[PDB]
């Protein structure tokens, strides 16, 4: 995925390639890795979505289909079949 | 195949004349009929309105009817910690919606309980329609001025096009003068608001078109992106704590079309909307006279091209072929009684001529009820034709 920034904060771009594989990245704060189980995850293309994925330190996630282990990321990926 | 021959073939087809000599004389022109003026001394004139079309009516509102969205972002707070915000709730090329969502430690909050959520989508038209308002001072009529000469043959009536913010018009017939005009309107747009679709148009009501439940742009606008009412083709789905998902209506031209049931349809051509008007006019002539008072009478023989054809309008039309040398010449006709003594009827051609010999000339005449004769050039070989009217 390509990493970028969004107002400071990490920002991956998300291809089809990466469905069902941890992203990690190095951080000032040591490696941060990222777990995505977007269902709709797609090629990438003009339908993209863009959300954030929470920093989850000792809970199980809720309602969330993208969280991260160290550090708060955003997420885009396209739907495109 | 004739000058005049497109009235003549009309069954709503006028006949005046001025009471007066150099003064006005009025008509009433309607699409698809025609008025065929007439004075002493002066050339039959055919008179036709065969356009009314609005120009660059001015455009009162663009609706959008089918949608793309892209850009689809999400923004959260945990409870207690406010409205969240994104920049393109600034930009107007986004739609989108402020809504409350459950949080919690599943989700990153350390409280349970409601947070705020905001997602923002680019709206993006791929299809609209447009409802324009016609400005009656502004129609422009078309008027086709045919000299009643009955030359067949290049020899086009004179056009000419005119508002009712127009002075009076000078038309010039090439070979007669001109002939001056003046006309005025008699309506529908304070309103009636024409709704333009693809390239169909339809006569809409004002209010009903202000009251579309689609997004729109108002029609000074050019740049046409800040659509408002955007929601109108847009669903934002039930929130989950850090996404949402929004998605656009289909088309809404089949919806259109549907409500478009029963509506006044108006044909238009080149992005111009065309009526069907009503105009008045008074005309003078003046300035008109007669072509070929330099020519003298033909005496060759005429044969008569066809079988006399008889009008809608009481009259009838001899085709005639000059056999003689001496042309152009003026072509000898007279209706007279079955004694040849008293003159009857009249000519609708007035002045006939042969322009070119061998190519026959179209004479329209009103010979009188019953019986006439009706006679063509001057001998040797003098036509001497019989006629009963019925
Ligand atoms: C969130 O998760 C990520 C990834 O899951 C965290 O980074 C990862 O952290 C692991 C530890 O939590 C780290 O494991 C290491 O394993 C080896 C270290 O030895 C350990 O030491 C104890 C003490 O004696 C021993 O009992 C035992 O042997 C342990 O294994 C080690 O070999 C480190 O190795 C390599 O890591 C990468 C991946 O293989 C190699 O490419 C690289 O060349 C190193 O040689 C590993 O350090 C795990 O590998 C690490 N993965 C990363 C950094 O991608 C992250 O820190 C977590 N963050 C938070 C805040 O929770």
């Amino acid at each position: 995925f390509h990493l970028t920034t969004r107002n400071g904060e990490p920002h991956m771009i998300v291809s089809r390639q990466e469905k069902g594989k941890s992203l990690l990245f190095k951080t000032e704060d040591g490696v941060n890795m990222c777990t995505l189980m977007a269902m709709d995850l797609g090629e990438l293309c003009e339908d993209t979505i863009t959300y954030k994925c929470p920093l989850l330190r000792q809970n199980e996630p809720e309602d969330i289909d993208c969280w991260c282990n160290s550090t708060s990321t955003w997420v885009t990926y396209g739907t495109c079949t | 195949y004739f000058q005049g021959m497109r009235c003549i073939g009309m069954s709503n087809r006028d006949f005046v004349e001025g009471v007066s000599g150099g003064s006005w004389v009025d008509i009433v022109l309607e699409h698809g009929s025609c008025v065929t003026t007439m004075a002493k001394n002066k050339p039959t004139l055919d008179f036709e309105l065969i356009k009314t079309e609005a120009k660059q009516p001015a455009t009162l509102r663009k609706y959008c009817i089918e949608a793309k969205l892209t850009n689809t972002t999400t923004e959260s707070r945990c409870p207690t910690q406010g409205e969240p915000s994104l920049n393109e709730e600034q930009d107007k090329r986004f739609v989108c919606k402020h809504s409350m969502v459950d949080r919690g430690w599943g989700n990153g909050c350390g409280l349970f309980g409601k947070g705020g959520i905001v997602t923002c989508a680019m709206f993006r038209c791929k299809k609209n329609m447009e409802g324009k308002v016609v400005q009656p001072e502004n129609l422009e009529y078309t008027i086709v001025i045919t000299p009643h000469s009955g030359e067949e043959h290049g020899k086009h009536g004179k056009e000419i096009k005119i508002t009712p913010q127009s002075s009076i018009t000078e038309a010039e017939l090439t070979g007669y003068g001109t002939v001056t005009m003046e006309c005025s309107p008699r309506g529908l747009f304070n309103e009636m608001v024409l709704l333009q679709m693809e390239n169909k148009a339809w006569l809409v009501h004002r209010q009903w078109f202000l009251d579309l439940p689609l997004p729109w742009l108002p029609g000074a606008d050019t740049q046409g992106s800040n659509w408002i009412q955007k929601e109108t083709l847009v669903t934002f789905k039930n929130p989950h704590a850090k996404k949402q998902d929004v998605v656009v209506l289909g088309s809404q031209e089949g919806a259109m079309h549907t409500a478009l049931t029963g509506a006044t349809e108006i044909q238009m051509s080149s992005g111009n909307l065309l009526f069907t008007g009503h105009l008045k006019c008074r005309l003078r002539m003046d300035k008109l006279q007669l072509k070929g008072m330099s020519y003298s009478m033909c005496t060759g023989k005429f044969k008569v091209v066809k079988e006399i054809a008889e009008t809608q309008h009481g009259t009838i039309v001899i085709r005639v072929q000059y056999e003689g040398d001496g042309s152009p010449c003026k072509i000898p006709f007279e209706i007279m009684d079955l004694e040849k003594r008293h003159v009857l009827g009249r000519l609708i051609t007035v002045n006939p001529i042969v322009t070119e010999k061998d190519s026959p000339v179209n004479i329209e005449a009103e010979p009188p009820f019953g019986d006439s004769y009706i006679i063509i050039g001057v001998e040797p070989g003098q036509l001497k034709l019989n006629w009963f009217k019925k």
